[PDB]
């Protein structure tokens, strides 16, 4: 029974916190197919790893504060 | 009891320049040891007591 | 929980030879057991053989009035704690022959195991288990009865204490 | 990183001709009838011809869309055969009274008698592996929906069986395709397993659930519609399911709290029917298909991210264990052995785990109502899953002995193991040592206190207590769950543990299992006899290379039959041999599982309950005082019940009563293998060859007796045949009749 | 000549021994439809 | 006995006495090859036929002595009736020596 | 004496036994050319070292056992001696 | 006051630094 | 120990000497066969009974034949 | 569960020290 407010980018937060977590502890972090250009070492996959991440991540965040 | 047998094994055994640092132990003792030791328990009386 | 600490081992073999067939593993040296093993009346220093079986007599005596007195027959009756004693002195005396038995068939000699590195010296001869036999006749029927003095009333003495 | 041979094997009736082509040795020809029986024991060993594992993977590979056919048009033909020959759509409208039967019999011999009246106006065998409960459960109304499954079973068939020969003899894969092992797991954990799960998720939302609660409604079969019906006319998934009308929205806003009328939480049995609520079964496979989905983007791929096996499994070493599980990457990797060996001890201990998860909570509509279901899905899947355990055993001593590398498993765990197998096996002995006397001389003692006139010294409820406190324990743990530890649910998980009696009719779906003396004992039993099958699978597998007896085993192979008769005698060494006596201890360990099952449940579970409450058991309640001694298991469980069995002549089961005899005869047919050696037989052959030389009728090839390993190998296949084949006989007619 | 194969194969052991009893078996089958409870010739 | 002295498989089996396990995995192997093993092999089947003389006397004397002759002449045709009515329904005295 | 190298293993529980104390003790030695890793027929593997070798043995069985091991290491230079609990040493293997 | 069984965790749970305590004060040495 | 008894019917084979895993069997000059050589065991109290020996003789019948004899230590195979 | 001062202070008051005496006289006095 949470409808989407406008705060609910709690999981904005949580995607910021996983590529900002992640960056530094990928080991091999640039694969191939980049995204030319964008801020940080990332390919690709490896973004849409941390932003799917962090949407899991924060979608049982939502739900534990009910 | 386990945090004083650890660190007398041979490479987690702290060296003698990590004992003379004392800049390093007023910075951390003071804001954390005893400044956040005072902030969690502001904590405490706000929240339980 | 770092040991040494991300190194190195504990099972290095038994005495620097590993075509031996042991190894010295933390329930072998670890130096709490293999302090308990040594001292124990039949591997302690400085025991006549005689003085040996006499601790070990008294010991295995103690605990064998037991499992008699209280599981077997009897063990509703007026003789519930008699039934035990004579079962307990009565099974030493079964153990006293097979001591006998061992002896006198030239038995082998004692091992030297890794938590012992020597057998007592006493465990060689046929005289020498012999003295060990005659202990544990007379240290394994005292060690019973004083189990039947205790546990016969134990009103009385959880009263007297 | 596909990459695919062009055309390795051409198609051609070339080597159907000549029988035995596969090895050098074999294909010159046969001279004895020993040739006859090696070809038939050679045929799907693919590894014994080369060292080129590119080329035998891909015979492996193909075999397997072989044996995926045969599985589709057995399972396409019990839908077939459940189409035509059955009474299903009898069954749907009371299946309270109404016995689930398929297999009409032909009435040539007077055979005839075996169709016997099921009710419905219909006389055919009553059948016991419930695909009525599973076709409910599926939401099949019809028969027409049984016909275009099994005909489009009959497709699905096809398609795997063309496909093993184009992946073969047309475009076969290379190496690497095989190892690519990180690739493999992401792909099937998530599509197969994940997207499985999740389109049947699907498939119990919008058209299984829809249709299971109308049948509990009790409205009727015809007049519910057709299931693509409620995905058109979406004003009937409001009328049940109220939480439907707001969408798919509340998924995308995270308003989960809106599905709550069709993904529940009940945590329980149905009073309806006796199963599962399907709604619970819509949340289970849609929360399993999430987690699979999840952990299936683990291991690395060509993008760069992901965890590497060979790094996960390097890490993680110790003190004790010197390099760890550095090493074991590479045996995973290149041995077909260990890979048969790792996914068949734990999908056999896996479908243990089924069998005691689906009697207890039974997951289809009417099972617990029909004690004659539910018995035989137990005893089923429990002989599956102990055949392979002992496979997993069996194949694991084949990697020791040919797969096996000293260079790769230098100081790893696998090696660490074989140092000290001294150690490992003197401490196991022990152990089933302690356990034979301290659980079955329990029963001895039991036998003579109650033969002797001391039933006051037995080991029963009433004279000296055995309680399993630590099994009494956990019940009240799991009882008192709900509104606890986990307070989301209602009832708990299962009513084995707590909880009250759900009677569906008059039969009770399930009761509260009482621990007590009795099953103290058969408990540790059960521990007795799997530690003693553990003892010599694991001897075999420790011991599969050498031992002190002979230092060079792995130089005669896995499977010879001795050393000669030398160092006092050296048969049954091998590391076949003890996969041999294995087969016992697990015929002998799995047939008290099912003796414990088939007693306790009948005596403390089933029943009729009366209108009061009062639950009537069927055995009037004997487990307690009658399974603590060895006189008891004979009285009351092996007389007892077998007098529904041999009294079953002139009736509809008669036929269990002509396999149960016929039974007892193939497992005393098995002892003239195992008993007698072969070098008698061999002589005895010599004195007929003589009679069939004197008449000219000598064959030109030579009559042998089975081999020494082979006269094991027919003993112990008539053994486990007639053994098995007695209780399969035995279960039915007892549970055909008291049910 | 690919279909010499195909008599060469419906002669080895086992799939001569499956047809041949399988013509034995039906045979028997087949007159006992028909005449059944054939305990003794009737004379 | 008769092939007691050798055979085929094994010749000069006379100088290896009466009774010696085998000769070796060897020939195809030669497990109970021996003049004892073809005792040890009969001892199975000597036992056996004395179970079916003496289950024969045993159950045709139970209908004389209980006057129910109707019960063997019927049932002793086909082997249900041997392990039904006689195996079965005798052993009912017997396991409740002690219940 | 017999003067060589002991081989790279953990020690296992194979190993020598009580007999090599009271009855007898066998003992094979080789020249190696380099050093890699074989089998033990006590049991596991372990690794030869560069030169002479030497292997305590429980057995005369267990050093032909290893000697065909060693063959296809293109060693054939394999001696067991019979080391008897009094000292005395007593060459075996070859006959020469 | 605390229930019977509370008394029985918290003996146990206090083997967990009598062992930590009894390796902390023999690695200090002898 | 046991009793090896080789008759003077092999070819010199060498085979029964390659399979003997104690070492008993060993080939002496001998003018009789084509190969010049007969095997011999000199050391029999060294054999186990394995009858590997027998197993790789090719004659018929068996020129090496294994009597099995009484059994000490080194016959038994006994580590201990 | 007041049962446990019965066995917890004689072991504290006897066992303790007699443990403890006896193994430092014999630790004091070895050479
Ligand atoms: C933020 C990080 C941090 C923290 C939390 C600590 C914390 C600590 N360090 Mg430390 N240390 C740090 C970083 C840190 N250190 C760094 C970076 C270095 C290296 C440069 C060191 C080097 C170092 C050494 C070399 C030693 C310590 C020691 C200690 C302990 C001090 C003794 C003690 O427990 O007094 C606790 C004190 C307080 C909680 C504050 C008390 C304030 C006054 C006295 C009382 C006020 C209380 C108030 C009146 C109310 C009380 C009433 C209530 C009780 C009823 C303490 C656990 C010593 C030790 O014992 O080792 C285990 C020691 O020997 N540290
Ligand atoms: C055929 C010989 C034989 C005889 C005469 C007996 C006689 C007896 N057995 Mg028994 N038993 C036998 C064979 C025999 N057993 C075998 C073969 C087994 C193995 C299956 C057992 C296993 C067995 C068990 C497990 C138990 C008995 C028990 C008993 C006693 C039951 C009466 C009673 O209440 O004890 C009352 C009397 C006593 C409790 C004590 C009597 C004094 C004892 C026997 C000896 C006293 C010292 C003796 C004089 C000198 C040393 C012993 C000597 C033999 C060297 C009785 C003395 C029960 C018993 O009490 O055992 C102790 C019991 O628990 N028996
Ligand atoms: C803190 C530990 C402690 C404990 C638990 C006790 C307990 C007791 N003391 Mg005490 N005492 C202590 C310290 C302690 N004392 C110290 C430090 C001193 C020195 C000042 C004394 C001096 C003292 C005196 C002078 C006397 C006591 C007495 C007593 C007993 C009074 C109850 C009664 O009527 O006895 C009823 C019980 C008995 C008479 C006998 C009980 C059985 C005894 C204790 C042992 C039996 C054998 C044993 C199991 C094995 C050998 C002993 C073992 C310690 C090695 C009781 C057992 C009185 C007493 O009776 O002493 C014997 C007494 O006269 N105490
Ligand atoms: C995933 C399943 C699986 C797979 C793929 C394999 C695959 C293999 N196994 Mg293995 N095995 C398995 C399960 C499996 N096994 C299980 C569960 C066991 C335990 C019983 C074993 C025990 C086992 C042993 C002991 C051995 C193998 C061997 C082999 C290899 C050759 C087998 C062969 O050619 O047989 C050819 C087929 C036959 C000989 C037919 C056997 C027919 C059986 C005995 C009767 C079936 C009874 C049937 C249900 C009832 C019929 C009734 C009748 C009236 C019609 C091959 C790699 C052998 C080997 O050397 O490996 C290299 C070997 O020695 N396996
Ligand atoms: C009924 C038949 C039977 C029995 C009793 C046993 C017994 C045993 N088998 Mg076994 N086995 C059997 C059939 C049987 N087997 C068959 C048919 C096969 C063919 C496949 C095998 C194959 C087999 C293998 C392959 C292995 C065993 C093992 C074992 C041992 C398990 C340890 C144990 O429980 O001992 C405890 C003893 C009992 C449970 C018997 C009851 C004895 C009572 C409690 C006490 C005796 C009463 C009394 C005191 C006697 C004294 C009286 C006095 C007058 C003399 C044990 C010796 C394993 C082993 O040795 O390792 C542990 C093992 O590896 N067996
Ligand atoms: C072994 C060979 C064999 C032989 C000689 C026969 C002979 C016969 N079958 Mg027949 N049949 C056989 C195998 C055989 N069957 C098999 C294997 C099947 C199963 C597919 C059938 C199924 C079958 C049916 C369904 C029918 C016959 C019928 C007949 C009769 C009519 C003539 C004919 O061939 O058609 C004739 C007596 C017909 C008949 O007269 O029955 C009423 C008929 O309707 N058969
Ligand atoms: C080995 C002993 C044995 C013997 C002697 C018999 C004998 C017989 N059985 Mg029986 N039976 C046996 C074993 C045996 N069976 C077994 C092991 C089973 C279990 C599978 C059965 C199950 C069984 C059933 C269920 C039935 C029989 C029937 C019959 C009768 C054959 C009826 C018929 O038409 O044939 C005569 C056949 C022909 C004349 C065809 C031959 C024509 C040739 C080819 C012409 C040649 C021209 C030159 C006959 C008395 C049937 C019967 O009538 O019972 C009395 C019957 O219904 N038996
Ligand atoms: C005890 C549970 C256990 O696993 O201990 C753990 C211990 C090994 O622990 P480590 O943390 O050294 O393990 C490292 C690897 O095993 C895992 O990477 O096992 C042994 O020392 C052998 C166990 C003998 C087991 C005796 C029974
Ligand atoms: C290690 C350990 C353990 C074990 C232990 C035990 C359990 C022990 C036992 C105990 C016992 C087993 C005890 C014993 C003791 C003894 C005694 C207490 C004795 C006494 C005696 C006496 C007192 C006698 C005297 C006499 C004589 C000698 C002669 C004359 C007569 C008279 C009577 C005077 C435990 C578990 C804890 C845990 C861990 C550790
Ligand atoms: C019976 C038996 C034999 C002899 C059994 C043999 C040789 C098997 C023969 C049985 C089959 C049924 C014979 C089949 C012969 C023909 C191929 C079939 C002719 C009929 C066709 C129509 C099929 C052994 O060699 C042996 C060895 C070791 C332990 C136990 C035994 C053992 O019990
Ligand atoms: S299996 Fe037969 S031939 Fe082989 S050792 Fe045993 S008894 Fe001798
Ligand atoms: S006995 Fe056999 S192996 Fe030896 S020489 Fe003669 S034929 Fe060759
Ligand atoms: S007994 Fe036989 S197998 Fe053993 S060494 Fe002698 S000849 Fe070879």
């Amino acid at each position: 029974w949470s409808p989407t407010v406008g705060i609910i980018m709690v999981i904005a937060n949580v995607i910021a916190i996983t590529f900002g977590r992640q960056t530094i502890k990928y080991p091999s972090a640039e694969p191939a197919l980049p995204s030319a250009k964008f801020f940080g070492g990332f390919g690709a996959p490896a973004l849409l790893a941390t932003t799917a991440f962090g949407h899991i991540l924060g979608v049982g965040l939502v739900l534990g504060l009910h | 009891l386990f945090a004083g047998w650890l660190h007398l094994q041979p490479k987690f055994r702290p060296s003698l320049a990590w004992f003379k640092s004392a800049e390093s132990r007023l910075n951390h003792h003071l804001a954390g040891l005893f400044g956040v030791s005072s902030l969690a328990w502001a904590g405490h009386l706000i929240h339980v007591a | 929980l770092p040991s040494d600490p991300r190194n190195r081992e504990v099972v290095f073999p038994a005495g620097r030879d590993p075509q031996w067939g042991n190894l010295e593993t933390p329930v072998n040296a670890s130096p709490l057991v293999k302090w308990f093993i040594n001292n124990l009346p039949a591997y302690r220093p400085g025991l006549t053989p005689f003085r040996r079986g006499l601790e070990v007599g008294m010991a295995h005596g103690y605990f064998l009035f037991g499992p008699f007195a209280k599981l077997g027959p009897l063990r509703d009756a007026a003789n519930a704690n008699l039934a035990g004693l004579l079962g307990a002195i009565g099974l030493v005396v079964l153990f006293t022959l097979a001591l006998s038995l061992y002896a006198n068939s030239n038995p082998p000699t004692a091992l030297a195991s890794v938590t012992v590195p020597n057998p007592p010296d006493a465990f060689q001869s046929k005289e020498g288990w012999n003295n060990f036999a005659s202990a544990f006749l007379i240290g394994g029927i005292g060690g019973a009865v004083v189990a039947y003095f205790l546990t016969s009333n134990l009103a009385l003495i959880q009263g007297l204490v | 990183r596909v990459i695919v041979d062009k055309d390795p094997v051409p198609t051609s009736f070339e080597k159907w001709a000549q029988p035995g082509h596969f090895d050098r040795t074999l294909a010159r020809g046969p001279k004895t009838t020993t040739w006859i029986w090696n070809l038939h024991a050679l045929a799907h060993d693919f590894d014994t011809h080369t060292s080129d594992l590119e080329d035998i993977s891909r015979k492996i590979f193909a075999a397997h869309f072989g044996h995926l056919a045969v599985v589709t048009i057995w399972l396409s033909g019990m839908i077939f055969h459940g189409a035509k020959f059955s009474n299903y759509e009898a069954w749907l409208s009371d299946p309270l009274n109404v016995r689930p039967s398929a297999q009409v019999v032909w009435p040539i011999v007077g055979q005839d008698i075996l169709n016997g009246d099921v009710g419905g106006g219909f006389h055919g065998i009553q059948i016991t592996s419930g695909l009525f409960q599973v076709w409910r459960g599926w939401g099949i109304t019809n028969s027409f929906q049984l016909y275009c499954t099994a005909i489009g079973g009959l497709v699905l068939a096809g398609l795997f069986l063309f496909a093993g020969w184009f992946h073969y003899h047309k475009r076969a894969p290379k190496l690497e395709w095989f190892q690519n092992v990180e690739s493999m797991l992401n792909h099937h954990l998530q599509v197969l397993l994940g997207c499985g799960s999740l389109g049947w998720a699907g498939h119990l939302i919008h058209v299984s659930a829809p249709i299971n609660k109308l049948m509990d409604a009790g409205v009727a079969v015809k007049d519910i519609p057709l299931p693509h019906e409620f995905i058109l006319n979406k004003s009937l998934l409001i009328d049940l399911f109220p939480g439907f009308a707001a969408g798919l929205t509340p998924f995308f806003t995270l308003n989960w709290g809106q599905y709550a009328d069709f993904l529940t939480f009940k945590g329980g049995l149905n009073p309806v029917t006796g199963g599962l609520w399907m709604t619970d079964i819509a949340h289970h496979h849609l929360a399993i298909a999430v987690v699979f989905i999840i952990a299936g983007h683990q291991y690395r791929t060509n993008w760069g991210i992901g965890h590497s096996i060979k790094e996960i499994l390097e890490n993680h070493k110790g003190p004790f264990t010197g390099e760890g599980h550095k090493g074991l990457y590479e045996n995973l990797t290149t041995s077909w052995h260990a890979q048969l060996a790792t996914n068949l001890a734990f999908l056999g201990s896996l479908t243990i785990i089924i069998a005691h998860h689906m009697y207890a909570m039974p997951p289809y509509p009417y099972l617990a109502t029909d004690y004659a279901t539910q018995l035989c899905i137990f005893t089923h899947h429990i002989w599956i899953g102990g055949f392979l355990i002992v496979g997993g055993a069996a194949h694991a001593a084949i990697f020791m002995v040919r797969d096996y590398d000293p260079v790769v498993n230098q100081n790893n765990v696998l090696d660490r193991v074989i140092r000290h197998r001294d150690a490992i096996i003197s401490h196991l002995n022990w152990v089933c040592i302690f356990l034979g006397f301290h659980s079955f001389g329990l029963y001895i003692h039991n036998d003579t206190m109650r033969a002797l006139g001391r039933p006051q010294d037995m080991f029963s409820d009433t004279a000296i207590q055995l309680q399993p406190v630590f099994a009494q324990w956990v019940q009240n743990l799991h009882t008192l769950a709900p509104g606890g530890t986990a307070p989301n649910a209602l009832e708990p998980v299962s009513y084995a543990f707590g909880g009250g009696v759900l009677a569906v009719g008059g039969k009770v779906a399930m009761m509260p299992i009482a621990l007590g003396t009795a099953d103290f004992l058969i408990h540790h039993i059960h521990a007795f006899t799997i530690h003693v099958t553990v003892l010599i699978l694991l001897k075999g597998v420790l011991f599969a290379r050498s031992s002190r007896l002979i230092p060079d085993k792995a130089n005669l192979g896995f499977r010879f039959p001795c050393d000669g008769p030398g160092r006092g005698g050296t048969c049954q060494v091998s590391g076949w041999d003890h996969v041999f006596l294995g087969l016992f201890w697990m015929y002998n360990s799995l047939s008290i599982v099912i003796f414990h099952f088939s007693w306790k449940m009948q005596s403390d579970v089933w029943g009729t309950v009366d209108a009061a409450g009062n639950v009537s058991h069927i055995t009037g309640g004997n487990f307690a005082q009658s399974a603590i001694t060895i006189n008891g298991w004979l009285r009351d469980f092996l007389w007892a019940q077998a007098s529904q069995v041999i009294n079953s002549y002139g009736s509809a089961l008669s036929a269990y009563g002509l396999m149960f005899l016929g039974a007892h005869f193939v497992w005393a047919f098995s002892l003239m293998f195992l008993f007698s050696g072969r070098g008698y037989w061999q002589e005895l052959i010599e004195s007929i060859v003589w009679a069939h030389n004197k008449l000219k009728v000598a064959p030109a090839i030579q009559p042998r007796a089975l081999s020494i390993t082979q006269g094991r190998a027919v003993g112990v296949a008539h053994y486990l045949l007639g053994g098995i084949a007695t209780t399969w006989a035995f279960f039915h007619a007892h549970i055909l009749s008291v049910g | 000549d690919q279909s010499s194969y195909l008599i060469k194969f419906i002669s080895t052991a086992p799939v001569a021994a499956t047809i041949w009893l399988t013509i034995t078996a039906g045979i028997l089958i087949e007159f006992n439809r028909f005449f059944p409870d054939l305990l003794f010739h009737p004379l | 006995a008769l092939d007691a002295r050798g055979s085929k498989l094994m010749p000069d089996k006379k100088d290896f006495g009466y009774a010696f396990p085998c000769d070796g995995p060897g020939r195809g192997g030669t497990c109970d090859i021996s003049a004892w093993d073809s005792f040890y092999l009969s001892l199975f089947w000597a036992l056996n036929t004395v179970g079916w003389v003496t289950f024969y006397w045993h159950w045709k004397h139970l209908g004389i002595w209980q006057g129910n002759v109707a019960q063997f002449n019927e049932n002793s045709t086909y082997l249900m009736g041997w392990f039904r009515d006689y195996l079965w329904a005798n052993s009912a005295q017997l396991i409740n020596g002690y219940n | 004496t017999l003067s060589g190298k002991t081989p790279l293993f953990a020690g296992s529980t194979g190993g020598l036994l009580t007999k090599a104390v009271e009855e007898e003790k066998y003992a094979i030695t080789w020249t190696s050319p380099k050093a890699q890793v074989f089998e033990l027929p006590t049991g596991g593997a372990a690794t030869m070292h560069e030169g002479e070798n030497l292997l305590y043995i429980a057995r005369k069985e267990y050093g032909i056992a290893l000697g065909g091991q060693l063959r296809k290491f293109k060693i054939t230079n394999y001696k067991i001696y019979r080391i008897l609990p009094s000292g005395e040493t007593t060459f075996i293997h070859p006959a020469d | 006051s605390i229930s019977d069984t509370q008394v029985y965790i918290a003996l146990v749970v206090a083997l967990i630094p009598g062992l930590l305590a009894w390796r902390l004060a023999t690695e200090l040495y002898k | 120990s046991h009793t090896v008894k080789i008759y003077d019917t092999c070819i010199g084979c060498t085979q029964c000497v390659r399979a003997c895993p104690t070492d008993v069997l060993e080939m002496v000059p001998w003018d009789g066969c084509k190969a010049a050589q007969v095997a011999s065991s000199p050391r029999t109290e060294d054999c186990v009974g394995c009858k590997r020996c027998e197993t790789a003789c090719p004659t018929d019948f068996l020129s090496i034949r294994v009597y099995l004899g009484a059994e000490t230590t080194r016959s038994m195979g006994l580590a201990y | 569960a007041s049962f446990l001062s019965s066995i917890f202070v004689p072991v504290i008051g006897w066992v303790v020290p007699i443990a403890t005496f006896s193994f430092l006289f014999l630790y004091i006095e070895r050479e």
